[PDB]
């Protein structure tokens, strides 16, 4: 009913139905507002399943788009007044919730949480970073391939001739952390993104330029319950992509667009709760509950499999490389930023939580968050102890005992394989089905293949004169 | 909004609420509207809370510094006396109750702290804060003390802090600059240091409150106290032989009390506004109404010219006016509540030795220009 | 509270938190106005220390941003109403004030002044100069390097073909001192800078074109207490940089962008005071107190170490070279403008002070001012006599006794080394810690190395045919 009044209040002409595919990309279809009736909400609208990658095959194409009336929000970019309504994908007749629908999967995972009685709500606070460029060009054909990035902030443009003169105040390599404008050219745009994000229901905590030259930026938003947060991530990306477009830029959430400067990560802060109390505060290490520790143990035990969802691109592994600040060591600490799991030191026990640092923004919200949870729960159910916190150092020196302690997957294939083998913790509660998992893996292997099979420019530098 | 077809009044516990009740009595005997007088603790704090909900008293009495904040939160009704009624009061008193040019209360009396001394322990009061330590030394030898006053309320200590230059908000071209505060400047630091030294050196104790100071002077144990007109009644009653005079100087400058205009505001939430106005303008704000109140607890200098005329001639009143003249009328801006709580912490922390003067005043400064 | 009212009065949407790094560069991060609450002021906001150069390392990343409510001022450039609030960097929990935070260091120095009881306030009146260009291009790679400057005022453009014709009224080399427009092309811009500076709390005394061709300019502002003045310098630079940007120009505070014409200096006028009286007026030389003389002696004794903060760039030493007007002779005088310390001849003893001429605008406000003070105090505490004033001549003829009298450092390395050895006067009162000093030196040595190791264009002219 709230929806039917929003239609009149904003004189809506269209309703934009949205959903996410397996890869994590928001999709949409539009219907005139006059097509929204009572039926619409109880039985949804029909659409072809076979069209989305990794979904229904040759025989069972048709499926249901079920509008979730709680998600109604006005689109701030479209020319004609239109209302966005996120939808779940349900199996026809049964109206159950498609095994391969990432939002259904995430909901199932929140259900299973309540079911085990371990807690009643999961809290996710992801920190996606991104880049804002002016020009992005790439291609690949039989005779070669290339990628060219360009932005007014790129340090390389210190020598570029410009029509009205080079005004040259640019962030150097790894020198983007906070120079005030004009070095930072994105203040106005970061704020528009903030205002718009809030007009769309998100709550913004801060915004700032990130480390890399050439437009790395970040908008920090307040956490929320798992599934609602993944929804927020999708909106977040949408706002970022579109505000950038409107400003004459182009944004990307790729994890490592440039060799030699910062990649973009999506740290995930998590905590559990029951009847308003934070199940993660306690007397143990850094203010943690023993529940938190088991959770951590779970995440560490299933890290490589989580990688397949939290770092789902070959590019993801160009960020997760033996570097200093590389969040690749499977350990926890409240200081050592070598550890992929940081423990925020905060006063109020109400805010005690863990920060899993290896995820990147390419990750499917839904599936990434879900896999993080399931690993945590399995860590609890099986009281998987974390061991002791690493407070020493990262991957380089150490190099004492060859420092072969836990680490995240080193390639996408490896992560996919881990997901293959270590799938039980995900199938728990019937959240993830084998079919879903196998389909996801197949989609990504096809991607992994393109990169493995196509000659790399660097290979010419290294081996042309062989 | 509640209320009724009656009148409920809230006034501070140190004022003559029984005189006020005698005035409700002939309001009621002459009208049928019964008046109820209460004096809740923290009323100045309790008001915004209950009035916000549309309830509380029909009429609220406090010094005018709290009224700008009440008005900005929308808790008071704009009053409208005509130029004839307005004419009966000193004009600087209507100015004190103006917020954004509108009148938001009726001014009742002009309050300023004075030095009160026991004529029998000290026929001649000290003219300087600086000779107080010596003086204490001498009395103490005789089982007495030179001075005791409320250290828990910043209002009692502000005259010394302001003497050599401390200030709340700079008054600059028709208005108060909220970012220009003088709680941590060199005069303010000299003033608090002097106070802390009094304590350090055992001339005073960090815990003295209103009651301890009052019992001390009233029983003859201390030769001086600093208080307002409302304390005179109990003194009379104890028969001490007391004088009321100008506060001592510090560094050769006058002590500068913040001056308060006792004021009566009407709850925006009252059904009784017209009753309320009748009461104030025609019962209380007369020579007769003011005198019923003043016989209970003295008011100080009254804003009603006619009564004020009979009031002082009284040397106690003349001294009140002289300290008032050396002082400064408080701002009524919403920011007065931040100022007071910041200065309250600062003094207590500094007197208690929890923080140094420099550290205390600096925190206060930061807190306020929050 | 004043802040919370400024938020409503100006309908502020954002709060821009600012601070300075070790090098002296203003940094910032933004939060929505709605994130400003009571907590904010008492406990500040948390941020990653490890991100700023020369700050926390591998283990102790997190630190506190403490808003200083006295600094609140509206940003005149941002599109959405935003309030700027300068912050100090405090150690978490202890909330002390980071050893490496330049603003904390400057505050500590003002404290120590009051503590020694020598005076209760320090007065700084710096005169930063700057350049306004149209085009600035530069680069360096394995195959070469270059820098190209361009401005409509550059004398070299007397021959340039312009689209709408060359209107040719340009300041010749060293000929910028006051030709009225159109020779001086920056009147309107210098005034906007003035108006804006004042809207931001600065008080302007004058503005004028400086000596060099190609846009050297200067905005003179009224002195203020040391730490508040360094704040003003940061704002000053911000206004200059941004007004220039808005006018289609690009400003630089580099000390010597061009060989052959004036560099940009930042003379520093100083004086001490107690209870409103000027501790520098007296019956001694030129109206000075003996305290002033000891101060001067201190500055002269520790000049080379001060250089490391007042001339922190290799470029700084391209301005401080055996030239005529080069403020390099460590001496005082009321006339001889060869002397790095001028004594302004003024009537009112209330305005008696000293002018240390060798500083340049690249200097960190905070650290430069602080080092100047500490050297002065050590000159007092130890009654270091100045000797007699130099009223003869500069570096050239003289050349009698080879004229080896005191001089400022001749290179950055030399200055850094002096700072290394002569650090005691800075550690006094616990103002500067060894760690801070060593970190600063390390940051600059890395910079010094780039310049020492990269072939210079002139080296080709001089040695290609060797
Ligand atoms: O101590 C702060 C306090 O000062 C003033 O309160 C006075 C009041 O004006 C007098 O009438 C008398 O009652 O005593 C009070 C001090 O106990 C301000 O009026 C008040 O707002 C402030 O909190």
């Amino acid at each position: 009913e709230h929806v039917l009044t929003m239609l009149n209040e904003h004189e809506v002409k269209f309703v934009d139905l949205r959903f996410t595919d397996t890869k994590g990309k928001e999709q949409h279809v539009t219907i005139p507002a006059h097509q929204v009736n009572a039926e619409f909400f109880e039985e949804g609208k029909m659409f072809d399943g076979s069209s989305i990658g990794g979904w229904k095959g040759i025989n069972e194409s048709d499926m249901v788009l079920m509008p979730d009336a709680s998600t109604a929000v006005i689109d701030p970019f479209f020319a004609d007044s239109t209302l966005i309504i996120r939808c779940d994908i349900l199996e026809p007749g049964t109206l159950q919730g498609y095994d391969r629908d990432p939002r259904s999967i995430a909901k199932r995972a929140e259900d299973y949480l309540r079911a085990t009685g371990i807690a009643d709500t999961v809290l996710f606070g992801p920190e996606p970073e991104f880049f804002l460029f002016d020009d992005i060009r790439f291609g690949a054909s039989i005779s070669g391939s290339h990628v060219a990035i360009d932005d007014i902030e790129g340090a390389w443009n210190s020598s570029t001739k410009y029509e009205g003169g080079n005004k040259g105040h640019r962030p150097g390599v790894k020198g983007g952390y906070f120079p005030v404008p004009p070095v930072d050219s994105a203040q106005d745009i970061r704020s528009e993104m903030c205002l718009v994000m809030e007009q769309m229901g998100l709550v913004v905590e801060a915004h700032h330029h990130e480390v890399a030259t050439a437009g790395q930026n970040e908008v920090a938003t307040r956490f929320n319950t798992m599934t609602k947060k993944a929804d927020e991530i999708q909106i977040y990306k949408y706002v970022v992509h579109n505000v950038a477009h409107r400003f004459g830029k182009t944004a990307t959430f790729m994890p490592k667009p440039m060799f030699g400067d910062n990649g973009s990560g999506m740290h995930c802060h998590m905590s559990l709760a029951k009847n308003g109390t934070n199940l993660f505060s306690g007397d143990k290490y850094a203010g943690l509950s023993e529940q938190a520790l088991y959770y951590i143990g779970g995440v560490i035990k299933h890290a490589k499999a989580i990688n397949a969802l939290a770092n789902p691109t070959t590019n993801s592994y160009k960020r997760l490389v033996p570097g200093y600040e590389a969040p690749v060591m499977l350990a926890y600490s409240a200081r050592n930023r070598s550890a992929s799991i940081r423990i925020p030191v905060v006063a109020s026990p109400k805010a005690r939580r863990i920060e899993v640092r290896f995820p990147d923004p390419a990750a499917n919200p839904y599936l990434c968050f879900a896999a993080l949870l399931m690993a945590g729960l399995d860590g609890i159910k099986n009281k998987i102890h974390p061991g002791e916190p690493m407070d020493k150092n990262l991957y380089d020196l150490p190099p004492e005992e060859a420092k072969e302690i836990p680490q995240v997957a080193g390639s996408l294939e490896e992560a996919l394989n881990a997901l293959d083998l270590d799938r039980e913790f995900l199938k728990a509660g019937g959240v993830f089905t084998d079919e879903a998992i196998d389909a996801y893996i197949a989609l990504r292997r096809e991607e992994d293949d393109r990169v493995r099979m196509t000659p790399h420019p660097v290979e010419f530098e290294l081996y042309y004169s062989v | 909004k509640i209320e009724e077809g009656k009148l409920v009044i809230w006034i501070n516990g140190d004022k003559g609420y029984n005189g006020l009740a005698e005035v409700g009595k002939k309001f009621e005997k002459d009208t049928g509207i019964k008046v109820t007088v209460e004096h809740p603790d923290k009323l100045e704090e309790k008001f915004p809370q209950v009035a916000a909900t549309g309830d509380g008293p029909d009429i609220i009495f406090w010094a005018h510094d709290r009224f700008g904040g009440y008005a900005q939160s929308g808790l008071l009704a704009e009053i409208t006396p005509d130029k004839a009624f307005q004419d009966k009061l000193y004009p600087f008193t209507w100015d004190a109750v103006r917020y954004n040019g509108k009148l938001i209360a009726y001014p009742i009396a002009v309050e300023a702290l004075s030095l009160i001394y026991n004529k029998d322990l000290l026929p001649n009061p000290p003219k300087t804060w600086e000779e107080i330590p010596a003086l204490d030394k001498e009395l103490k030898a005789k089982g007495k003390s030179a001075l005791m006053f409320n250290l828990q309320e910043p209002y009692f200590t502000w005259p010394l802090i302001a003497a050599d230059g401390g200030y709340a908000f700079k008054y600059e071209n028709g208005k108060y600059d909220i970012k220009d505060v003088g709680v941590d400047n060199a005069g303010a630091k000299a003033g608090l240091t002097f106070l802390v030294d009094l304590i350090k050196n055992k001339h005073m104790n960090a815990d003295t409150d209103y009651s301890i100071a009052e019992a001390a002077f009233n029983k003859g144990e201390t030769a001086m106290t600093i208080n307002g007109p409302w304390a005179w009644s109990n003194i009379d009653t104890s028969k001490v032989n007391y004088g009321v005079t100008v506060l001592p100087t510090f560094k050769g400058q006058p002590s500068k009390p913040f001056v308060g205009v006792l004021s009566a505001g009407i709850n925006a939430a009252s059904p009784n506004k017209e009753l309320a106005k009748e009461f104030l303008e025609n019962y209380l704000l007369t020579d007769e109404g003011l005198e019923a109140v003043n016989k209970d607890k003295p008011l100080g200098a009254v804003a009603l010219k006619s009564y004020e005329e009979e009031l002082a001639k009284d040397p106690r009143i003349a001294a009140t006016m002289e300290n008032a003249q050396k002082g400064e009328i408080m701002p009524n801006i919403p920011q007065m509540s931040a100022f007071w709580y910041a200065v309250r912490t600062a003094v207590i922390n500094a007197a208690s030795g929890r923080q140094t003067v420099d550290e205390a005043l600096k925190d206060a400064q930061t807190r306020i220009t929050k």
